[PDB]
């Protein structure tokens, strides 16, 4: 399972669940930024890994990251 | 058994697969089929 | 032992080919370097390294490796 | 390809007899060969009304220009 | 580069054309003809139609080692989600193929890792590199001179 | 000059000391 | 040339590019000849895309330069 | 009408009931293989699947080995068949060792760590076995033609 | 989970033993109109009117299927659902967790993967060199 | 350390846990021997016994039997292990006759009744087979040996 | 394949060992190990 | 004047098509 984890520099402008393919992330209520919510991944047993939250981040560096760890079943996106 | 015609071969296997392998199959394959439930 | 007698034109053998795949024509290629089997002539240099440091008997090589499978031990 | 890797290990072994030639274990082209003859005994049976071949690669004739070949069976 | 340096200096050392090396050297065509493709000569003729020689195996290492070295632009050029949509019909091939789908597989086939090709196709252009080399230093070397 | 049978099988004998090492050690670095 | 110069496009990729890019970027910044214009490595179609155009000019270029020096030598 | 449909009534399990994969003469003939034989012990089942591979295993070097112009082109035919079933047998019960070591099922007697024995067992006898018959019928076959073809009557 | 299968011809590009041997996923949606809809396995199937119910290989098929039924028609199909269906019978529903859409921010959803710090904050491997532990976990 | 302990624990049970009998590679090379074997059927693993058993027995009587110094030599040293097999099959089935006749446990599949049968059947099948393909190799030794060395290439 | 050397018949046995029994027990073990629970 | 042996094997080979044909209409006339 790999791990996504979201750091503080978040705008909660909601592009990662969005581009999200794995329905990993979702909008938890947040008091750091404007728009009040920070993105949160409650489902990485669900993470393919493919980035695609990383690619739709606005921020500088990023807000979202994506680390590769153990491959299951389910991370390696088998259908076999 | 001899043969001056062509494929001369052909009778030293078709005469022992219509004598034996096509009766051996044939009957096997109709004894499953009429003792089946 | 031959090889020291004429470094110059006796080509040091390696180790002897045993291969079943050898037709007649590689066994013959390969019998080289005055040996009576199909051989690989040594391009490492240690037939000049072992005349070099006073080795000059198939002995004393054979003592060498016995010696060093006891190092390895 | 690995009929190339074989006779090219076979030959490398000097085994000339356990190649993929024609001095060895042939692999004929027989198909190929048949149709090369078909187009070779096209004019007159099957093309009566061409006087020749529609092209001397399938056999026949060797075709001089300058004293140089410009068409030959490919066998 | 050094070692086609070397060699190609030293051929002419050894065998007196010094000026072999001296004129030819200054231009990659020389290095081209008067190197790679003279001294491969009796290479290539380790086998032949007419026979074999001793430079035999040297001849089948100098093929091999090409072999290998084409190889490992495979996993270098061509890369990882290609290969896992294309196993992933030869899984479903095995699958759905009566007498070979009662034989499964307990590990899923997958194609080899990013990195791991990666490692492999140059592990295949490094062993594709020596053993060409290899075969070419010794039986020109040892062809001419041994 | 050259070796004889009775050397070579001596040295295969003696290998086997290594044979026997080489398994403890890897046995003990899998440990 | 052109064979071997597709292997550098073929066989890398373009994070290590936009790394080595920023460092001449800065010497760039250094002396103040930065473009506005910012350098960015090639994509990675286009990377593959550039890769897969030189092979194949290089490939092509030295077989047509063997076969038809090879052609008018021979006849 | 239309004779490719869904396999087995699911349109979404990945595969196509077509005249290949789902005719009728497909399921007499591959369910009537030993592999899928109802009723068959595994023994019988590897039997007939040995005696068969056995069998055709000593043509390919028989006539195009490396012993096939010498005088024992029969002998090295079998050995080279011999020794591929010895090794296809070793591929068998090392991987019945590793497939069915956790638990054992119920539904099939040869998905299952002692039927995979008995499975490999009976591959063994008939694969090494049915490679020395036709082994026998091509040593002796000069015999074989003369009983064919009446010469000893 | 009740619902007709939507009329599909089969395809080779469906269900493999992963389905019946580890899990296999159960979309779940209503649809207004009987409508063609792009398989994510390939291949064109038509929704049934009312209920659908599709099975397939993969969370990602699922999520393409639903994300393909919210965008790629007049009517959004946005009450689609989608399960994780286990041999053993017992269904685990996905998608969505808690009924309202994740990129609509809801009450009640915990933070997971918050770090509240920065990335370029995070310590440096010599001080977890044998703990186990990776830069972004301690 | 100490390298002898109790045996499996029990101090009054009469073994010892030593490095001949309770080591690590004692544990996995008797424990993956085909009697030991986990979830080999009894006809696989007689049959591997057999196989092996069968092999070396005919090597006796060829080397060393009366027919040694004749042009049977491998006959007699075939058929000397034919009947030493036989006896060894026979003696196998009588014991299986009176060992399991009371009644059939649950815990080892070899120790039963049509357990032990399937022992005894395939040691029999490996036995005389496996004499019989050394007695092959041996009387076309000469064909062996030229395959090894090459000589029909 | 023969030898003036001593021992001749030991690459006679050697080479079939190290070639086929050598890795057939070698990745017969190391398919067990790799692949067991 | 004598056929050849190319002549009797193609005729094999065609007599597959009535076999073929005789197989699917014996199949039909029993369904
Ligand atoms: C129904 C017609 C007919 C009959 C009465 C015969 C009779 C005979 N054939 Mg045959 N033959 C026929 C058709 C026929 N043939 C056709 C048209 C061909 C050309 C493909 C052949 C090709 C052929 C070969 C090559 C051989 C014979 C041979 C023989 C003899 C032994 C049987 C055998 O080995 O069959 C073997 C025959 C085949 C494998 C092909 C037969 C295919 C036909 C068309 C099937 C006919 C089925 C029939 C209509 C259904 C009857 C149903 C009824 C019994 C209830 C025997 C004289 C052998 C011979 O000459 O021995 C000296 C032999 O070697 N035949
Ligand atoms: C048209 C069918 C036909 C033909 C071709 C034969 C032919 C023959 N019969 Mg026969 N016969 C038959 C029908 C036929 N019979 C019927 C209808 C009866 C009742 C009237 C008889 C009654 C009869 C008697 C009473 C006897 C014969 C015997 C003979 C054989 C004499 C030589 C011999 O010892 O053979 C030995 C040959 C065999 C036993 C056949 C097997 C040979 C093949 C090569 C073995 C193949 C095994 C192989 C592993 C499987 C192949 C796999 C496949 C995929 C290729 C000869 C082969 C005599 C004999 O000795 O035969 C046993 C004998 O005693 N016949
Ligand atoms: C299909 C053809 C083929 C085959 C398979 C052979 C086979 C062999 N040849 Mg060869 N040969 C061939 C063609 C071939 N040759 C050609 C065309 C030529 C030109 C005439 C030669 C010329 C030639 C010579 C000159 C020599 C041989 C030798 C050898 C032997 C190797 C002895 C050895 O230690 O092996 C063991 C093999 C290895 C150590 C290599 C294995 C490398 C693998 C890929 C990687 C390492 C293993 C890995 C780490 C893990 C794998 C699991 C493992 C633990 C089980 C063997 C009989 C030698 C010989 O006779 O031996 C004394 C030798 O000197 N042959
Ligand atoms: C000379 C170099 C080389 C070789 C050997 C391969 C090999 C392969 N390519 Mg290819 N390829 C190459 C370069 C090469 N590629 C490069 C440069 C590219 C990058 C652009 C690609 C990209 C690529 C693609 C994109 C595709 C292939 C595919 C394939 C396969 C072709 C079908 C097949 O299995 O043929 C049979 C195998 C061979 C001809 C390889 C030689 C096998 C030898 C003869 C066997 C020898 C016996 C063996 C070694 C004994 C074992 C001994 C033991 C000690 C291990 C095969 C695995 C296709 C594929 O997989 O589809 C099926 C595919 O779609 N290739
Ligand atoms: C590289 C490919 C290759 C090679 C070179 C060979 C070559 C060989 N195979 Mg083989 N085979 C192969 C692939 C190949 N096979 C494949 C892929 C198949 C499909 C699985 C087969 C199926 C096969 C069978 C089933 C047979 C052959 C046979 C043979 C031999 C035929 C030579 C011949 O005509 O003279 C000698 C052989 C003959 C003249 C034919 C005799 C056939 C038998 C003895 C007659 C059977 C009588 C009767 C019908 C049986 C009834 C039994 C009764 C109890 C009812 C030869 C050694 C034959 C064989 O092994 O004979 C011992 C044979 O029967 N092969
Ligand atoms: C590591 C050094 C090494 C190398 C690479 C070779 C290479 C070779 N040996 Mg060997 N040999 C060596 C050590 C070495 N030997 C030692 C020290 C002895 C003296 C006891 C022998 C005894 C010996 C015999 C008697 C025979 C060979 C033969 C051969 C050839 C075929 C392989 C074979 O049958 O091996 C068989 C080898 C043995 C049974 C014993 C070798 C034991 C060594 C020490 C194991 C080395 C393991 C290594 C260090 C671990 C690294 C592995 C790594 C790659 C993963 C080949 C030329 C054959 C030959 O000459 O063919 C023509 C042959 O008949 N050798
Ligand atoms: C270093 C290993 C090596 C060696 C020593 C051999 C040697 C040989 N190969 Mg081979 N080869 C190998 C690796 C090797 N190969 C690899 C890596 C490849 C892939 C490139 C090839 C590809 C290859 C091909 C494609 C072919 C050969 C064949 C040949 C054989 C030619 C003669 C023959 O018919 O053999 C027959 C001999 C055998 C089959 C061996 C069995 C002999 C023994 C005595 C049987 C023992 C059984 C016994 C009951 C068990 C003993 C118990 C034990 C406790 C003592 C010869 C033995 C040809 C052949 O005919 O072989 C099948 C052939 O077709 N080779
Ligand atoms: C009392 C005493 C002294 C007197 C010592 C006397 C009176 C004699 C000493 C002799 C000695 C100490 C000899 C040492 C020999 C060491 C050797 C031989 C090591 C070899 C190691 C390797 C690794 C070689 C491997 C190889 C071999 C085997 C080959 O065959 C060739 C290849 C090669 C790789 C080279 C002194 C005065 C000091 C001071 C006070 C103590
Ligand atoms: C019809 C058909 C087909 C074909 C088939 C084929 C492919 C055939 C083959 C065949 C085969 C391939 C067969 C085999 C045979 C074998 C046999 C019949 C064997 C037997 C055996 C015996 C006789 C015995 C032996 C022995 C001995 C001698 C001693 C030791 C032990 C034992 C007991 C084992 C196909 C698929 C196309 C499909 C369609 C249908
Ligand atoms: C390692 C080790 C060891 C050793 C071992 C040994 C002792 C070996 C032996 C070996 C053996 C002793 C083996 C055997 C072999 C056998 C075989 C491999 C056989 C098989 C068979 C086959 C090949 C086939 C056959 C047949 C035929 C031909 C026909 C009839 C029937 C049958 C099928 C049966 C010991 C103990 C010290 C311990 C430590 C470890
Ligand atoms: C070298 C290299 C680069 C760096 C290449 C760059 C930045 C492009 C260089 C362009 C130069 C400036 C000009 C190239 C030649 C022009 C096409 C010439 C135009 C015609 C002239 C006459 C003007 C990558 O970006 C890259 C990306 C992905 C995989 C591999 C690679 C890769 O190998
Ligand atoms: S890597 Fe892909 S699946 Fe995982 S959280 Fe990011 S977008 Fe979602
Ligand atoms: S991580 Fe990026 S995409 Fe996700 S909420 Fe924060 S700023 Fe938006
Ligand atoms: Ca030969």
């Amino acid at each position: 399972s790999h791990s996504v984890k979201i750091y503080d520099t978040c705008i909660g402008c909601t592009q990662c669940v969005r581009a999200c393919p794995l329905d990993v992330l979702e909008m938890v209520p947040w008091d750091g930024c404007k728009a009040a919510q920070i993105a949160s991944s409650p489902r990485t047993e669900d993470c393919v890994g493919c980035k695609r939250c990383e690619t739709a981040c606005p921020t500088d560096f990023l807000s979202i990251r994506v680390y590769l760890g153990a491959e299951t079943t389910r991370s390696m996106g088998l259908a076999y | 058994m001899d043969g001056s015609y062509a494929a001369s071969y052909l009778p030293w296997i078709l005469i022992p697969m219509v004598g034996w392998l096509f009766p051996a199959v044939t009957m096997g394959l109709l004894f499953i089929h009429i003792e089946s439930e | 032992e031959q090889w020291i007698k004429d470094p110059l034109n006796i080509r040091p053998i390696a180790h002897a080919i045993w291969d079943p795949h050898f037709g007649e024509g590689a066994v013959n290629a390969f019998t080289q370097a005055g040996a009576s089997n199909p051989v690989n002539i040594a391009y490492s240099g240690v037939y000049h390294w072992f005349y070099t440091i006073g080795m000059t008997t198939n002995q004393e090589l054979y003592s060498g490796a016995v010696f060093l499978l006891v190092l390895a031990s | 390809f690995g009929l190339y890797i074989h006779n090219d290990t076979m030959r490398a072994l000097g085994r000339p007899q356990d190649m993929f030639s024609d001095t060895a274990i042939q692999l004929q082209p027989i198909f190929a060969q048949w149709v090369q003859h078909l187009h070779t005994l096209a004019p007159g049976a099957t093309a009566p009304n061409a006087l020749a071949t529609a092209s001397y690669a399938f056999g026949g004739e060797t075709i001089a220009v300058a004293g140089k070949v410009a068409m030959m069976p490919i066998t | 580069w050094l070692t086609f340096y070397w060699h190609w200096k030293h051929l002419g050392v050894w065998s007196g054309n010094v000026a072999q090396f001296n004129e030819n050297s200054t231009y990659l065509m020389g290095w081209f003809r008067d190197y790679l493709w003279a001294n491969s000569a009796q290479l290539i003729n380790g086998y032949n139609p007419y026979g074999v020689n001793n430079l035999s195996v040297w001849a089948w290492m100098f093929l091999f080692g090409h072999l290998v070295w084409a190889t490992g632009f495979m996993f270098l050029i061509s890369w990882r989600g290609y290969w896992q949509e294309l196993i992933e019909t030869i899984v479903w091939a095995h699958e759905r193929t009566p007498l070979a789908n009662l034989v499964r597989w307990k590990d899923k086939p997958v194609a080899l890792s990013i990195v791991q090709a990666r490692l492999v196709g140059l592990a295949h252009f490094t062993v594709g590199y020596v053993l060409t080399y290899a075969a070419f230093l010794i039986a020109s070397t040892a062809g001419k001179f041994g | 000059m050259a070796l004889s049978d009775t050397q070579i099988l001596a040295a295969l004998v003696v290998a086997l000391l290594p044979a026997f090492l080489a398994f403890r050690l890897s046995t003990e670095l899998y440990k | 040339f052109v064979f071997a110069f597709s292997l550098m496009f073929l066989f890398s990729g373009r994070g290590y590019w936009q790394e080595l890019i920023e460092s001449i970027v800065w010497a760039h910044n250094k002396l103040n000849v930065a473009p506005a214009i910012q350098p960015r490595a090639l994509s990675i179609i286009q990377g593959r895309a550039v890769g897969v155009a030189h092979y194949l000019l290089g490939g092509i270029v030295t077989t047509w330069a063997f076969f038809l020096a090879r052609s008018l030598s021979i006849g | 009408n239309q004779v490719v449909q869904a396999y087995n009534g699911d349109p979404f399990v990945g595969h196509l009931s077509t005249p290949i994969s789902d005719s009728a003469f497909t399921r007499t003939f591959i369910g009537n293989l030993p592999a899928y034989r109802k009723g068959l012990s595994p023994i019988l089942r590897g039997l007939e699947v040995g005696m068969a591979h056995g069998y055709f295993l000593i043509g390919p070097w028989t006539l195009l080995g490396p012993l096939r112009d010498s005088e024992y082109q029969y002998i090295g035919g079998l050995i080279g068949a011999l020794a591929l079933i010895l090794v296809a047998t070793a591929a068998l019960s090392s991987y019945g060792l590793v497939t069915f070591q956790g638990e054992q099922g119920s539904g099939d007697t040869l998905q299952t760590a002692d039927g995979w024995s008995q499975f490999a067992a009976g591959f063994f006898v008939g694969g090494m076995g049915g490679a020395f018959v036709a082994y026998f019928l091509l040593e002796n076959l000069s015999v074989v033609d003369g009983i064919f073809r009446g010469l000893f009557n | 989970l009740s619902g007709q299968p939507p009329k599909f011809g089969g395809s080779t590009g469906g269900l493999l033993s992963k389905a019946n041997r580890e899990e296999k996923y159960a979309i779940t949606w209503t649809s207004a109109s009987e409508q063609v809809f792009e398989m994510p396995t390939g291949g064109a199937a038509i929704m049934n009117e009312g209920e659908n119910l599709l099975y397939l290989a993969r969370k990602e098929q699922c999520l393409a299927l639903g994300t393909q039924l919210r965008t790629k028609f007049k009517p959004k199909i946005q009450d689609y659902k989608i399960y994780r269906v286990y041999p053993s019978g017992e269904v685990q529903y996905l998608h969505p967790a808690d009924g309202v859409f994740p990129e609509k921010v809801n009450e009640g959803r915990e933070a997971q993967g918050t770090k509240t710090r920065r990335i370029g904050q995070n310590p440096e491997p010599v001080t977890i060199k044998f703990s186990g532990k990776a830069p972004y976990e301690v």
